[PDB]
């Protein structure tokens, strides 16, 4: 039978149960709260089980006005979101409550939010590059179609840009289906979203699903499982190719590290939760592709106090294909996409996948750029006057390249007013094959900002 | 054809015995992140491997007088309170022998490639004592690498450790999957004192890397010699800390039987994540760095049982190949160093060198093999004895 | 090599029909053997034979 | 060479699936057998007798001082209680359980009372003066006992008054001869508080009124005209001093603790059906023999084991379950 | 009287026992695992009287088999070890067990593992120094005979490369009894180092104790305190000269910080035992020799973290006569040994003792070293030919006196390939001495790299 | 009421030997010596 | 939704309000912004940042 809360700490909760009416874990559980000014039927996941038929749940919905005694009643399911392509255009949050229309998704078939990952057996290691159209991407980080994508950075480098821009680049010209899942960010960059992909018609290929800050930790990281089981839907049961967007991840991992300072488990290396790299490996591990059945995944993940070795971005560096870090020197000196090209990596960036041209002209660029680097200790103090004369040259065109891999992003016209640029791969590795040789040394700095393209650069030097 | 079919399971029918023994039972009193507390099991051994209802099995490594605090070495999402916990009777012990060759195992042994099951040998306990310094002889035969900067600055030998260690994407998996790889030819030449046979641990790996690694083993024909010890990050942190001493064992079986194997753990450091997980969960006090007071006992007592056995032993060997990511090129740290001490060399891998044009990206300064020479032939002993300190300096 | 892959390919189609053909006899036969394992299972389960 | 491993690991693959399809059909052919043989009565008890065959040939929480003390204090309880009528036990167990419920309240003076200390002489005194002129002579002797003596915490002390309490109502029992009267009915009560599982998390007066708990008791449980009046009195003794405990465990743990005092060990059996008194006796000899123990048998019987008795004695566990069976054959299968 | 296992948490365990019978503390128990694959009987030593005749203890050996309720017996004494002649020429373990040899020492004179360190009367300090052979340490840390020596180092950087040439430089020209202690060090070494001294015919004066790093904590405590009772035997009871070389003392108090959170002590500084300073003078004043009767003892120990200022380091370096602080800059720059000429320091180093000639030599080389160092941060940016032309010459001779102090040493001709040497004190104080003065200086610097003397100085010039 | 008044007389009751209750690393705790 | 970031340098030199351009920077802006202010205020960013 039903149960009785008996403890209540911020969004978690105790409840008791007869002796042998325990729920399972990840189970939904409801409580009533009936204080008149924000009376609600708060949802509970059972996270432990304490003993003495107590389990400890986690809230979905803040715990204001919860009194102990209350009546909770055991769905014995865990949380379930609604799936389908009924889904598809349409703004969800972590319990699969539609927000555009409330009434929605109640009839359509539902999936717990939790689900092994897929087998060993069906995975497949994911190859195929997908040309995004940015040539700092396209060059030094080529992004996997199938694989997982990811975006670090710290407050205000362009993360949440680079989702859009991807989101046009590649969603806008997707010929299956998109899931976007706003997890602890801004409530108005999902309205902002919303209203730009019903603009761009993506909206009726896309399932838009939030978490966003103003939610306590329980859907702050629910919310991810529960776009990444429409996720999962698409991908298995309807064999669609599936893009899933995850802005921001960062934010499920500090959910996580709240609720174990709320379950009583004792703090990991900075603050963070002793399960972490579990937690946070049960969903990366569900984003996954398998064999004939593939799933984009471009993750946005915020570095706190743009601190690179802190345990969350530590961790979900180990479950990336293509990883672009985002620095904060690069923003500053205007080169958006603010990409740092010597920490960005991807696993395909190898000869036998993108061709020895392509290869070569990536590790001559990231040679001259780790060189540049090397001498910022001496460029700081005495200038770009007192080095050697070939390490003078490779400076230049260090800084020109720097600057070339900028570009005008569509999403970034909104700020600039400029119209965005697409430059394809054959000419981005021509073009930075010259910039390497030499064969644009003579051209001003000024004119590599922002550009994105060869025909474009000899416009602006002709401008300049 | 279809005779076999039938025998198997004909067989199996036949020997399926009604016996009945005085199983002992406890239940569980508390559950959650993959620790469970069990009220009872009063004969309970230390390391012990107890059942749960759902066939999951966890380790008993907390004996109070109250409860027995086990580590959940599967799925806990199951384990419920109250549910019975049978002991097997059987300290922490993995399945070994030569069927796990070319297959991928979880730190229980029990295969997840999606084929057969794996016809063990017999059981080896992860915690046997490490060769002792009586029961060794100097690691005086090369191990190949196949890559001329470790072959010939910081040499591998058969039986030593030589720590692969550097920050992300510098090549460590690259180096221990070519040192694989390049074992073919001595493979086939069907010696068991030439064959050097693998075992590739992955830990806290997302399972299509560890897709990628075995795609690349197979292609480069070396699954027919190599397990995968596979620990994948969706696995709770009990499985992330078993999987260096599943492979170890699995490893030892074949040492101690005059083979000679070779073990790669990427990532140490992921092992000791799940260790300071655990220990955080059962409530250990930590020690620095967040880290339980022994991980250092942890890496020695799984690395110290690499070792080149004495002929009075079969003369086999184990050669340890751990991984080790350093966060922000700081060697300095805490498990770095701890992983270094306790190894016979390093091979650091430095991003700044990868990307200047240094493939693999060996720090020559920092790297050394104290076997050196020793773990060379003579060719290469006298036309590179002073390589490393040369490009040092 | 692309030869070498072309034939190792067509291999393994030929197995995957002549095989797969082989397996369905074999489960022909494994279908009355169904009975008779079946049975001789749940003598042993109960003991006393039956 | 690649090529021709990889048909050949696609031949092993098949046959493995033949071998996983004929196993299924066997092992779930197998159990429908099973299920339709032990579904007659004969074949069960059948079944059940060759499971006995078979078998045929086959404090502890206190630590050092509490231990110590608990055992001086039973054994000064079995001095005095032994020359004391039923009026005079049930004299001694109200008032040992009205103490108890006294520093069960007033956690100050339990803690005075059981903090230890080289010189008993300050407790007995504090004692004398609170107690003297309320409780009779021999329940003040034993708590003078009781208290002289040092505990490892300050709980103890309540424990060993209600264990001296509860001892009381068994040697009221013994002596009037209603010793198996009382384990019976007490397994009776366990019964219903397993049965209601709601209820015997109510009857925690941990967190309500230990006099609404046994008012919920006697109007539930003890209020039924057929309850033998030891075993109620024991079990309202039980609950009023619950501290938090499960009733059902408190329970369980009062009619383990009568039939200790009896000398035997209670052996939890469940079976497809109630077996025969032929059964019943061959099944105490065998446990007994096992054990060196009398060993008392309570059925529990269900039919979802199907078949074979299992049984649960201490923390051991004997498994002829035919459920049992049929789990090893589905999961034991390659 | 029996005890009984109550509770048991990795290498600590608790025994009850009757209330009469309580262990004293240091005290050595016995348990049984009975498990057949881990069968053995493990020794316990009692750390805490915790009350209510609870005893909490270290094993000695892993606890994996060990059942709640096994029966412990109290030996009525501590830890025991084999002491006598008979001791040399074989390898023991921290519990005297012979390990080449088993039940060798059963029937020896045993001493137990616990004692005081000798009355403050009876010491006298050290004033006479080690000749070794090698250039840096006969220069600028001159070893005590019947002194405190210790080599300090990060991570691997040659520590027991280093002690195995100064066994072999020291003990292969001395007369008296020698004890090893690996103390909680890589096995290989130990292997090779008594095969070492099997083949050079020094075992037989040589006693080994290892208690290596595979061992539990309890053996790693322990194994340091056998093998110096053993040394403490040769003292006071053979009038004999001794040698107690130990590698790694650190672990000691590594294995100490191991069980001490589960012992119920709060951690200290990084993660240390409280008890840290206590236990390490509690081991180590019993390494002190004694007026007429002299230990030299050589200490290895390890630098936590490369950081000199780790606790353990700090405190360790009160209790030395000599130091040879390893670096891993000068390993990374080539200089082998590695020893770091400045942070490095010696007691005996005094005008009074080594003579003013050595002194000044000595003083002058860290004075040109001490400078170099100050200026390698003008010569990385600014460049050298920027300096001051004393500044200059001086930055030349630096070099050469660095590159001089390496030494091709014995031991480490596998590093090298090439045979060792063995460097005169007055040889190496008339090269230090030109050196300083310059009639070296012609020479490239390559002349000087891991060449053991003028002679070999002079035939590697004319070679290059 | 009488409950405080018969635990002040006790608390108020209070050569003074105590006992070792716990003894390790250097610390001994010291059951009794009231007027320590 | 943006940043003013005031730097103290900026302010003791007299520059007051001290709002460091190019780190400073309006997210939700420009959208919001009266016509004859945007036309007349969208050189200006740029010549101040260079
Ligand atoms: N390509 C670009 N061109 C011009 N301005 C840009 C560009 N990219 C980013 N910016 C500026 O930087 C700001 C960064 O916005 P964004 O939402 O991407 O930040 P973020 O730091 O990734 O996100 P968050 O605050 O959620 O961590 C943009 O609002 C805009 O002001
Ligand atoms: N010697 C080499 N020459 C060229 N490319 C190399 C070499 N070694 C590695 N790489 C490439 O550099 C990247 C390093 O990948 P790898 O998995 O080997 O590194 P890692 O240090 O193990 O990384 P991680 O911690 O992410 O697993 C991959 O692109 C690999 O293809
Ligand atoms: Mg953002
Ligand atoms: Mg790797």
């Amino acid at each position: 039978t039903a149960g009785r809360v008996v403890r209540i700490t911020g969004p978690v909760v105790d409840v008791e149960f007869p002796r042998g009416s325990v729920p399972e874990l990840f189970n939904a559980l409801h409580a009533e709260i009936t204080f008149g000014a924000l009376a609600k039927t708060l949802t509970l996941e059972v996270a432990q089980h304490l003993g003495d038929s107590l389990v400890r749940c986690i809230s979905m919905q803040p715990t204001d006005g919860l009194v102990r005694g209350v009546e909770v009643t055991d769905t014995g399911a865990s949380i379930s979101v609604p799936v389908g392509d009924g889904v598809k255009g349409h703004v969800f949050n972590a319990l699969g409550d539609c927000l555009d229309d409330p009434g929605y998704g109640k009839d359509f078939e539902h999936w717990s939010i939790h689900r092994k990952p897929p087998a060993f057996s069906d995975l497949e290691p994911r190859t195929e590059m997908l040309e995004t159209g940015l040539k700092v991407v396209d060059l030094l980080t080529p992004y996997v179609r199938g694989g997982k994508i990811a975006l670090f950075g710290g407050a205000g480098v362009g993360k949440t840009v680079l989702i859009q821009e991807m989101i046009n680049r590649i969603a806008r010209n997707f010929g299956g289906t998109s899931v976007f899942a706003g997890v602890g960010e801004r409530t108005r960059e999902g309205n902002d979203l919303w209203v730009e992909l019903a603009d761009a018609n993506v909206l009726k290929d896309t399932a838009l699903v939030f978490g966003q800050m103003d939610e306590p930790p329980g859907t702050r990281m629910r919310v991810a499982l529960s776009a990444l089981t429409m996720a999962e839907f698409f991908r298995d049961e309807q064999g669609q190719d599936v893009l899933l967007f995850i802005d921001n991840i960062f934010r499920f991992t500090q959910a996580g590290s709240e609720v174990s300072t709320l379950l009583g488990r004792m703090p990991s290396a900075v603050g963070y939760q002793p399960t972490l790299a579990d937690e946070m490996g049960e969903l990366q591990e569900r984003i996954t592709s398998t064999r004939g059945r593939s799933i984009t995944s471009m993750q946005a993940v915020y570095v706190p106090a743009d601190d690179y070795t802190d345990p969350a971005p530590a961790t979900t560096f180990a479950h990336l294909d293509a990883t672009t870090e985002l620095s904060r020197a690069v923003f500053s000196k205007g080169i958006f996409p603010a990409v740092d090209p010597l920490a960005s990596s991807s696993t395909i960036l190898d000869p036998a996948i993108v061709g020895d041209e392509h290869y070569r002209v990536a590790q001559e660029v990231i040679r001259i750029l780790q060189r540049y680097k090397d001498l910022q200790d001496i460029i700081a103090i005495l200038g770009i006057d007192e080095l050697s004369e070939e390490d003078k040259q490779l400076v230049n065109r260090a800084r020109r390249i720097e600057r070339f891999l900028s570009q005008n992003m569509m999403a970034a016209e909104q700020f600039t007013g400029q119209p965005g640029s697409t430059v394809p791969l054959k000419e981005t590795i021509e073009a930075f094959d010259k910039l390497t040789k030499g064969e644009f040394d003579h051209l001003p700095e000024q004119a590599f900002f922002l550009i994105g393209g060869l025909d474009d650069l000899a416009k602006k030097a002709e401008s300049l | 054809s279809a005779a076999d079919i039938e025998g198997a399971i004909e067989d199996y029918v036949s020997s399926f015995s009604a016996d009945t023994e005085r199983e002992e039972i406890g239940t569980v009193i508390d559950a959650g992140d993959g620790i469970a507390h069990v009220e009872g099991l009063p004969s309970v051994m230390t390391q012990e491997l107890l059942e749960f209802p759902g066939g999951v099995l966890g380790v008993a490594l907390n004996l109070d007088e109250h409860s027995v605090g086990a580590v959940i070495l599967g799925e806990f999402e199951k384990i419920e309170e109250g549910q019975q916990v049978k002991r097997t009777g059987e300290v922490l012990s993995v399945p070994v022998g030569d069927a796990f060759l070319g297959r991928v195992v979880n730190p229980l042994g029990q295969p997840i490639d999606g084929q057969g099951d794996i016809a063990a040998e017999t059981r080896r306990a992860l915690e046997l004592q490490a060769p002792s310094v009586v029961q060794r002889q100097s690691v005086s035969e090369p191990l190949q690498t196949g890559i001329k900067a470790i072959d010939a600055m910081t040499p591998i030998g058969r039986g030593q450790r030589q720590l692969i260690i550097g920050d992300r994407k510098t090549g460590k998996t690259a180096v221990c999957v070519d040192t694989i790889l390049n074992q073919r030819e001595a493979w086939l030449t069907g010696d068991p004192k030439q064959q050097v046979r693998c075992v590739y641990v992955a830990i806290g790996q997302k399972g299509t890397t560890i897709a990628s690694v075995k795609r690349a083993l197979e292609e480069g024909g070396a699954m027919e010699y190599t397990t995968i010890v596979a620990a994948p990050a969706s696995d709770a942190a009990g499985f992330k800390w078993l999987a260096p001493y599943t492979g170890s064992a699995i490893g030892q079986h074949w040492m101690y039987n005059g083979k000679h194997v070779l073990i790669v753990f990427d990532d140490l450091s992921k092992q000791a994540d799940a260790y300071r997980a655990i220990s955080l969960l059962l409530r250990r006090p930590p020690g620095r760095e967040a880290f339980p007071g022994d991980v250092f006992y942890l890496h020695s007592r799984l690395l110290e049982r690499c070792a080149k056995l004495s002929d009075e032993l079969g003369g086999g060997s184990m050669t340890g190949l751990p991984i080790i990511e350093t966060k922000a090129n700081d060697i300095s740290a805490f498990i770095p160093t701890n992983v270094i001490s306790i190894t016979d060399g390093q091979c650091f891998l430095e991003s700044d060198l990868f990307n200047q044009g240094v493939r693999p990206a060996i720090n020559v300064g920092v790297s050394v093999s104290r076997v050196g020479g020793a773990a060379q032939i003579k060719a290469m002993k006298e036309v590179a004895g002073s390589l490393r300190l040369d490009l040092s300096q | 090599r692309a030869q070498a892959s072309g034939e190792v390919a067509q291999t393994l189609t030929q197995a995957d029909q002549q095989l797969s053909a082989q397996g369905d006899q074999v489960r022909s036969g494994l279908e009355s053997s169904v009975d008779g394992l079946s049975a001789k299972l749940a003598s042993r389960i109960l003991g006393v034979d039956v | 060479a690649q090529g021709a491993q990889q048909i050949q690991l696609m031949r092993q693959q098949l046959i493995r699936q033949l071998r996983t399809g004929l196993g299924a059909e066997a092992v779930n052919k197998a159990a429908e057998i099973v299920r339709a043989h032990v579904a007659d009565p004969q074949a069960q008890s059948a079944t059940v007798d060759r499971f006995l065959s078979e078998l045929e040939q086959m404090t502890s929480r206190l630590r050092a001082a509490s231990r110590q003390s608990l055992a001086a204090l039973v054994e000064k309880f079995d001095s005095v209680a032994g020359g004391l009528d039923a009026d005079g036990l049930t004299n001694l167990a109200d008032e040992l359980a009205s103490v108890a419920k006294l520093l069960l309240s007033e956690t100050a003076l339990n803690k005075h009372l059981a903090e230890p200390t080289d010189d008993s002489a300050p407790k007995v005194r504090l004692l004398e003066r609170l107690l003297s002129d309320k409780v009779s002579a021999t329940t003040l002797d034993l708590l003078r006992t009781a208290v002289s003596n040092r505990w490892s915490t300050e709980s103890n002390l309540i424990d060993a008054v209600e264990h001296t309490a509860r001892l009381a109502l068994l040697k009221r029992a013994e002596i009037a001869g209603e010793v198996d009267e009382v384990e019976e009915q007490l397994f009776r009560f366990g019964r219903v508080l397993d049965a209601e599982p709601r209820l015997s998390a109510l009857l925690s007066d941990y967190t309500t009124p230990a006099e609404g708990r046994v008012a919920l008791l006697d109007k539930a449980l003890t209020g039924r005209p057929g309850v033998n009046q030891t075993a109620a009195a024991l079990l309202s003794q039980t609950v009023g001093l619950l501290r938090g405990e499960r009733a059902d465990e408190a329970v369980i743990d009062l009619a383990e603790l009568a039939v200790s005092r009896r000398g035997e060990v209670v052996a939890h059996v469940s079976a497809a059906a109630e077996l025969s008194d032929a059964q019943r006796t061959r099944l105490t000899e065998v446990l007994s023999r096992i054990y060196g123990r009398p060993v008392s048998v309570q059925l529990h019987v269900d039919p979802e084991l199907l078949g074979g008795l299992s049984i649960t004695v201490g923390d051991e566990v004997i498994d002829g379950s035919i459920a049992s069976r049929l789990a090893a054959a589905q999961t034991g299968l390659p």
